[PDB]
């Protein structure tokens, strides 16, 4: 609440609350958001505008890994990337099976990337029009680069899900950061199932004298 | 590839050579340095350097 701050924008959600670690980008974020939001708002969105920026309440200085998807779930986005509170979305179930297979945890009720120490789950674009992936790419473009570049000043490893969606990601970033692009959980031929990204991230962390991610912390029981 | 079992094998081998760092032949050191090169190119930046 003291480690939390807020700024005012000219369109819904009108107030953006943010953890101190985001302070250096907030002025620019306001300016960018003010120029596109009314276009954005003509559409019903996932998530709703009052949840667009709730992930800016997360600290960054304790973060070693960013796990990044291109945009929110087409429906039911909560403002927390990958979050599915009742564990219904295919992608979060698939990620969980990967972690189950890796860790040997077999009985679970949920999985959330946001309760894992050291992980910041992220959506590159912060909204889409309901039902339509990537439909707000054009609006989020400058903001998306701003915010991901900020994140990557802090994390050791960026893991992007979607070969096609992130084939050009290095171009959007300024300073190099360890970047793994794997399959999206919905990829053809069970390819995400074969992907060893979570294990790769941990080896890369070790190579960087960082503590590996305890992926089993994401399980909800 | 970036995210395959084959990539993980290479990174685990790199990590193992890094932890020893006590090369007693030309093969080990050139294997280390060439893995660093591959990892840097594949992942853009990694936390270990050539030696």
């Amino acid at each position: 609440q003291d480690p939390m701050n807020s700024v005012t924008v000219s369109h819904a959600p009108y107030t953006i609350t943010y953890h101190d670690d985001w302070e250096p980008v907030m002025s620019q974020l306001v300016e960018f958001y003010n120029e596109v939001a009314s276009w954005l708002l003509r559409d019903e969105t996932s998530p709703i505008p009052d949840k667009f920026f709730i992930q800016l309440k997360q600290p960054l200085r304790n973060k070693r890994v960013c796990v990044c998807g291109i945009d929110p779930y087409p429906k039911d986005g909560t403002g927390v990337p990958f979050e599915s509170p009742n564990f219904t979305k295919k992608s979060i179930k698939e990620i969980a099976s990967s972690i189950s297979r890796l860790t040997g945890v077999i009985d679970y009720k949920g999985y959330n990337l946001n309760i894992i120490d050291g992980v910041i789950p992220w959506n590159y674009y912060l909204s889409c029009k309901l039902g339509e992936t990537k439909s707000h790419a054009i609006y989020w473009d400058k903001i998306s680069k701003l915010l991901l570049q900020h994140i990557t000043k802090h994390v050791s490893v960026l893991y992007c899900l979607g070969k096609t969606d992130f084939s050009n990601i290095r171009a959007k970033l300024e300073s190099p950061v360890t970047t793994i692009v794997g399959y999206h959980p919905a990829a053809r031929d069970r390819q995400f199932e074969k992907d060893r990204s979570f294990e790769i991230i941990n080896v890369l962390l070790e190579l960087d004298n960082k503590v590996p991610i305890n992926w089993a912390q994401g399980f909800i029981y | 590839a970036m995210a395959s079992s084959a990539d993980l094998t290479n990174l685990k081998e790199l990590l193992s050579l890094y932890k020893s760092l006590r090369f007693s032949d030309s093969a080990a050191i050139e294997k280390y340095n060439s893995l660093v090169e591959w990892g840097t190119s594949t992942y853009w930046k990694i936390g270990v350097q050539k030696v």
